[PDB]
């Protein structure tokens, strides 16, 4: 191939870092360990992929260049660029099946694989499109991502529901024990639609949101989702499956409302957790007039007890929880006071920020 | 551990 | 037991962290020994090879006694309480009650009588600033062996000669040696401290100038700094003599910037064999060429302008051994003293003879 | 790799 370019080190590092995101992590096919490099019309494009998602970065070429393409080992190429001195100019060209990298008195010959072999995601058509602030997308994912399933047999929970309704973008994540849902206004009228993004793609979308006054442009097809921020384009296949309806898992008539300081509540659960069962992490809540008591004990018969002043006037009751599920919610709620809505010992609890209803969390209890 | 659904 | 005490969280945290160092087969070894006597709280953890002691002064009402308590759980409780919390501790039967504010905890104990002690007599003693002991260990520890059947190399030689304290470490391929004068007349003596104890001592010391008192017995070593006491059994064995591996009459001298040299090696390493790590050095006409290739037949070449005296030569190295030395030197310019392709090489700071490193080449 | 001793 004719491909040639020379680019300063600092223009390459962040793109190489971003497009390497989808790469593992248990090799599969050798070309999947390579980045696709393409030069055309004064632009260098870099692509990495795991066959399910891909990340693309564009770099402007202001120095002499020649069009072409190849694929190169991502970790070796990244380390070469990162290892060169600050300010270095990195010259690249192909000689036969080898990629030559030269900077000053450093020279490297890398083995390549043909660009024609690189599995890039196939052509697909956009059906829903909108723009939103990156901070909004970031808040929506951060607010729910921890409740996603991981390696669950119900493959449709190993991901996150993205749902457009009215003026809102909504995310839902659940593993069948706990659920998180967050809605944010988008300031544009959208069709009613919902897709499942795989959890690995959710994570990389979250890690691409860095920059400043750049907006985030989203395109959703029938089988794919695409996000454009600045010079980076993320694309992922969608999960083909039916997602549970968060509207139906919400507690239907909670008659007991507790309100408490988020920091003090989180710290009491964290300390009680220390003497909980290491495998099951069960803790026990007793609520009474303006009082909350958290207890925990383990197979060695050790015991923790925490008492907190809360705002509660409902009937006294006792309920068990996996303390990690509760602490995930309270760590996600970066707020002053949380509200807990309860029904009985065998029913789900809904947890939210006492001052905001944009996010809600539902956690199923444990049999005490 | 009870289930949501 | 009668043990009772009340202490502020911030006085417990650093002691608990330090005495937990040796903890990682017997259940009591997962516990800390707690002792109250003469207005002092002592905390001890041990792995049977080494032990760490921290003493805490008790200015609030207390009662003497002893017990042993789960280390990680007790530490997590203290760490998790709010800043400035008062932590009250007492025994009820075979359980230790911990109370702070509205937080209450009951921990299972094991009798203090069952806790293993490390009594012995010191034969060599000296004092030095803890930072000096720390950096002596940091300068050489990376060259210690790990799980070698020659058990005496899984540790560090501590050697006194004249006025100097010396550390030596070698794994049979490379060696590191560092000396510092401490201004006291010392007997000629050397002991081997096991590698686990070496690392734990290294991590206990900070960069302070607080005086550190060292006591070496025939079978044990002890280091006392401030309120912390480290003790270790010694490795009973004979160590190699570093003087006999140093290049004897190096006729080839290379000098270069440490960072530039390190960075050239690091980039060449990328295309070296991932298991054997071999790179080739060619030195001639004041230039060094480093090359590397891997099973994929990829190739790295680095050229550096150096100051070189002697005949042209080519020599192979495990690049990790070379990078270990250069990351440790943290200096402006390095000096390499060579003889031939099959003999050791000495690397040191061009501005200091305090530390020296010897690396044996590879045939590649 | 050659032995140091």
């Amino acid at each position: 191939s004719h491909m040639k370019f020379t680019v300063e080190r600092e223009h390459l590092l962040k793109p190489l870092q971003q497009v390497s995101g989808p790469l593992g992590g248990r090799p599969t096919l050798p070309i999947l360990g390579n980045l696709l490099l393409q030069v055309a019309d004064g632009t260098l494009s870099l692509t990495g992929t795991d066959l399910e998602m891909e990340m693309v970065a564009r770099v402007a070429l202001v120095q002499p260049h020649e069009p072409g393409a190849t694929t190169v080992p991502a970790r070796k190429f990244f380390d070469i660029c990162r290892g060169l001195p600050e300010g270095a100019e990195i010259a690249v060209q192909l000689e036969g099946e080898r990629m030559l990298v030269r900077s000053g008195r450093s020279r490297f010959s890398l083995s390549t694989l043909p660009a024609a072999d690189f599995p890039n995601l196939d052509d697909w058509q956009s059906e829903v499109e909108f723009t939103l602030p990156q901070a909004t997308m970031k808040r929506l994912i951060e607010a729910t991502q921890f409740s996603m399933a991981h390696q669950d047999v119900r493959y449709y929970l190993n991901g996150m529901l993205f749902e457009t309704e009215g003026e809102e973008l909504r995310t839902v994540a659940t593993d069948g024990h706990r659920l998180a849902v967050c809605s944010m206004p988008i300031g544009q009228s959208l069709p009613s639609h919902s897709v499942i993004v795989p959890r690995k793609g959710v994570i990389e979308l979250m890690r691409m949101l860095d920059g400043g006054d750049n907006p985030l442009r989203v395109q959703i097809g029938s089988n794919n989702i695409r996000a454009h921020v600045g010079d980076f384009i993320f694309t992922s296949k969608l999960v083909d499956g039916r997602f549970p309806d968060y509207r139906r898992v919400l507690p239907k008539n909670p008659d007991k409302h507790l309100e408490a300081g988020c920091d003090l509540l989180k710290q009491a659960f964290a300390r009680a957790a220390i003497l909980s069962n290491e495998k099951f992490r069960g803790v026990r809540l007793y609520v009474s007039e303006n009082q909350l008591k958290i207890t925990a004990n383990n197979p060695e018969q050790e015991e923790a007890e925490e008492i907190l002043d809360v705002t509660y006037s409902g009937a006294e009751m006792e309920i068990g929880f996996n303390v990690s599920y509760v602490l995930d919610v309270l760590n996600a709620l970066k707020c002053e006071n949380v509200r807990m809505m309860l029904t009985d010992s065998v029913s789900s609890v809904q947890i939210e920020d006492a001052a905001s209803q944009s996010a809600a969390y539902v956690v199923m209890p444990m049999r005490l | 551990q009870a289930d949501l659904f």
